[PDB]
RNA sequence: GACGGUAUCUAACCAGAAAGCCACGGCUAACUACGUGCCAGCAGCCGCGGUAAUACGUAGGUGGCAAGCGUUGUCCGGAUUUAUUGGGCGUAAAGCGAGCGCAGGCGGUUUCUUAAGUCUGAUGUGAAAGCCCCCGGCUCAACCGGGGAGGGUCAUUGGAAACU
RNA sequence: GAGAGUUUGAUCCUGGCUCAGGACGAACGCUGGCGGCGUGCCUAAUACAUGCAAGUCGAACGCUUCUUAAGAGGAGUGGCGGACGGGUGAGUAACACGUGGGUAACCUACCCAUCAGAGGGGGAUAACACUUGGAAACAGGUGCUAAUACCGCAUAACAGUUUAUGCCGCAUGGCAUAAGAGUGAAAGGCGCUGGUGUCGCUGAUGGAUGGACCCGCGGUGCAUUAGCUAGUUGGUGAGGUAACGGCUCACCAAGGCCACGAUGCAUAGCCGACCUGAGAGGGUGAUCGGCCACACUGGGACUGAGACACGGCCCAGACUCCUACGGGAGGCAGCAGUAGGGAAUCUUCGGCAAUGGACGAAAGUCUGACCGAGCAAC
């Protein structure tokens, strides 16, 4: 009512956007994890796009750094 | 230097348990009405590192973050088989 | 296809629940009823904090039918159960809010306000 | 009593309750229930209007009336003074207090609060019974 | 944020205020953490009484106090302090 | 500067516009008259009333409070009437009908030891407001403000260990 | 730390009843002059007619209307605030609260201090113009357009991680240095004369501030409630959260709680404090302050530093309202106020002058917080 129309429109918008990165994020590991499982050599590339992705998302408000250092080390023993 | 986190003595009563026992304190408070002197058997869980402490054998604890839903404390010693 | 001890669920929060029809009304020898039709009924379930209760006798209206209704162009509606509406002697409900759909044949016979607090008329 | 014993079970006072159980609880129509209030008076609907015979000691005809509490309580109650504008289903006002003649009243009726008419020439203890001055 | 304010006391139409260390998420009554002084201005003139070294220490730490408290604490040579340790 | 042309101050005037409530047998301070006649009614308890009522009702009078008074309801106290402080069990209430014994409660003298209990020093905290003490401003007072004090079967450390 | 009356023909014990005092958020009755200070739905967390309570920024951005290119007004996008303030106490017998501690298992927009940096590019979108939607709120379609909106490219890791040492701690471990590998940032506006100052922008630390978790102890009745639990108890992994851990999943084992009262039932917000009392204690938890919980009932998430959000979203349910009958809308336990319940407890008032808060460079706008006034002999 007061003012929180416009909010709630924000809200949905930055929903949508915030969602559609959290899964590209997602399916940037995902395709990782599953390049570690098939043993490819481009798991030394695909590893650097899932750090990328991970901090680029630890920029922009979707992932705590926290959560950013548990994903990149994760990955990490998953590689070395 | 640090501060230092509490620390309790007492009694083991099961040691049916991996990586884990539990201790027993035996304080005693005066009753708050009538002043006698009771007994107050408080007990707690405490982390083992290596199944070392045996049952009947005094012990003593120091507290930490929480290892498991019941445990609390850290087993430091073994005093009196 | 509404007959006398047939019954038929509560379509209003009126306090009934479920209904068995006593008579149908509109004649001497009427045998069955269809939606407009209005009914003479007792209540045999009804919500336990209900206006409405256990043995009440009642009048009601037939708001939707598995043997449904017609239309001038062939277009013909039907329904998955039997349900009416409690009234007064006027038109008017007893409760306050009609449930599931109603049929756009009652517009004709006047039962205005229960198609306007109906959500669905089809 | 030992103090081990004392401790086992403690001591647990004597109970205490009310002159007036009536006035001590309510009701609320949605639940249904008795609700447990304070009040010092209440209303009630005169179901009611009587005379009963006091104890032995004295010998009178004492007015009393049956009373429909607000909480659903029926409750008989005094008639003090002399005279009334009472009768079945008059609304009434009740306060507490025993009348030691009649063993089953506990109550009172409050005179110029409700229906109850106020006293007719009362001039001494005048608040009490109700009725206003003599100008 | 954290603030140095003033708070209300006293009857109606006779006020009389504290000086108070209050974040602003709390009530103009409520949450504080240290008083350093306090003020009323029904005298003549206005009235005063102060904690220089809390307050100034406040103030240091990081405090942010509110238009008449900055007027106060002009007049009592405490922002004047503070620009110099500063300096 | 909403309050507000309010507080406040000055001057003119009128004793003139401004007191009632309860109780008066004893517990409880406060007494007679008339009517009534176990009726009317009173009543916190004891109890008054049946032709001479300081107990009903009225009048007069007095007493306690006073812009309040009285009444109900609730809480505490008196109530040692749940007794830790601080009660009892022959006859008043109460010793199970009596025993065997698990658990618990309690436990002879004494050396050494510990220090859980206990005692004790210091430090911290126990917000403010409030109770209390000293101050100060509101025509005093309430109230308001300042300063202080105290408050924990509280916590850490450090000793004794007589007693358990 | 005062007692008195009352069992009896009388007496003493025992034992109960009542009274003498103090206090109400009080009510009823009778009466009623004023002033000051405070308090005022304890019941139905019952339902809500009406009005107002959270907006702000043109010095972030582009339009539109009126100004002879000036300022002022309308709707845009964007940012910040809306999570505070305010109300209520239903639920909750438990780390909810109080107190004492811990976090080497943590987070923190705004405010401070420090080390640094702020480069070059891109594609859209509202608004706006037409279109259909017809009562019109809604809503969709085509096209154009700006930004401190958004995207990714350039560099830094001072962040985190692993190695090697040193140091220390209470085991896990923590601090300092060096090295290795990989990753990521941004925004400009105003003013001065490319240099700029100010406000903002991005990374790292530290502090403050508030927050999250964990533990000792404590505070209510019933045993005419004696057994309770099965992700329950622990462990090895994995996942997950700001973070610890059954928080979650699988797997292994069968343990774990309790007569020191578990479990269950009922009751209840807790506390500082308030009333009483010689004290020990009892009773209460109104006003003021603190912590908690709730927002028609139930659940779930999004946004955001911060919510699982009183005056935000979705869904289910109950309840109501306006419709042109096609479809929409709402949630006073915010301040006043209505009805009902009740023994019963307020004006549908003024102002932001103060004090405090949001926003803003600032004036200033908003503010039923708050200041005041009003009614009630409470
Ligand atoms: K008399
Ligand atoms: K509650
Ligand atoms: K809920
Ligand atoms: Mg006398
Ligand atoms: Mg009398
Ligand atoms: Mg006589
Ligand atoms: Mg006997
Ligand atoms: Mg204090
Ligand atoms: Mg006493
Ligand atoms: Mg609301």
């Amino acid at each position: 009512i007061e003012s929180a129309i416009k909010r709630v429109r924000t809200s949905a918008n930055a929903n949508a956007k915030n969602s559609s990165q959290t899964n590209a994020m997602r399916t940037a590991i995902k395709k990782f994890e599953e390049a570690v499982a098939a043993g490819a050599d481009n798991v030394d590339a695909l590893y650097n796009e899932a750090v990328k992705a991970v901090d680029m998302a630890a920029t922009k408000g979707l992932i705590h750094k926290n959560k950013a250092n548990r994903d990149k080390i994760r990955l990490s023993k998953l590689a070395k | 230097e640090r501060n230092q986190r509490k620390v309790y003595q007492g009694r083991v009563v099961s040691d049916k348990m991996d990586k884990t026992i539990t201790v027993v304190v035996e304080t005693k408070k005066n009753h708050p009405i009538y002043g006698k002197r009771m007994k107050y058997s408080k007990k707690y869980k405490a982390h083992d590192e290596n199944n070392t402490a045996k049952v009947g054998d005094i012990v003593k604890i120091m507290e930490t973050r929480p290892l498991s839903a019941t445990k609390r404390f850290r087993l430091l010693e073994v005093v009196e088989e | 296809m509404i007959q006398q001890e047939s019954r038929l669920r509560v379509a209003d929060n009126s306090g009934a629940r479920e209904i068995l029809t006593i008579k149908v009304l509109g004649g001497s020898g009427r045998k069955t009823a269809n939606i407009g039709d209005v009914i003479v009924a007792t209540v045999k379930q009804a919500t336990p904090g209900g206006v409405v209760k256990k043995g009440e006798v009642v009048k009601a209206v037939i708001v939707r039918t598995k043997s449904g209704a017609r239309r001038a162009d062939g277009s013909y509606i039907k329904f998955d159960e039997n349900a009416a509406v409690i009234i007064r002697d006027d038109k008017s409900p007893r409760g306050t809010r009609i449930f599931g759909p109603v049929a756009r044949e009652l517009r004709e016979n006047n039962f205005m306000k229960i198609v306007s607090l109906a959500p669905e008329v089809l | 009593p030992t103090i081990n014993q004392l401790v086992r079970k403690p001591r647990k006072s004597k109970v205490e309750k009310s002159d007036s159980p009536a006035l001590n609880k309510g009701y609320n129509s949605f639940k249904k229930t008795q609700t447990n209030v304070n009040s010092p008076q209440k209303r009630g609907v005169c179901t009611r209007v009587g005379t009963m015979t006091p104890k032995k000691p004295n010998s009178a005809l004492r007015k009393y009336a049956r009373v429909r509490l607000s909480n659903l309580i029926e409750v008989t109650a005094y008639i003090p003074g002399i005279g009334h504008n009472l009768q079945e289903h008059s609304v009434v006002l009740l306060r507490g207090g025993r009348v030691k003649d009649l063993p089953g009243v506990r109550y009172h009726i409050v005179r110029g609060a409700l229906d109850t008419a106020g006293v007719n020439d009362r001039k001494q203890s005048r608040s009490k019974y109700g009725t206003k001055r003599p100008k | 944020a954290v603030k140095i304010r003033l708070k209300r006391m006293g009857s109606k139409k006779s006020p009389f205020y504290r000086i108070v260390v209050a974040d602003s998420r709390s009530p103009r009554d409520g949450r504080f953490i240290e008083t350093v002084g306090t003020y009323n201005p029904l005298k003549d003139p206005a009235e005063v009484v102060l904690k220089e070294d809390l307050v100034l220490d406040w103030l240091s730490k990081g405090a942010q106090p509110s238009d008449t408290v900055r007027n106060i604490l002009s007049k009592e040579g405490v922002m004047k302090k503070h620009h110099e340790a500063k300096n």
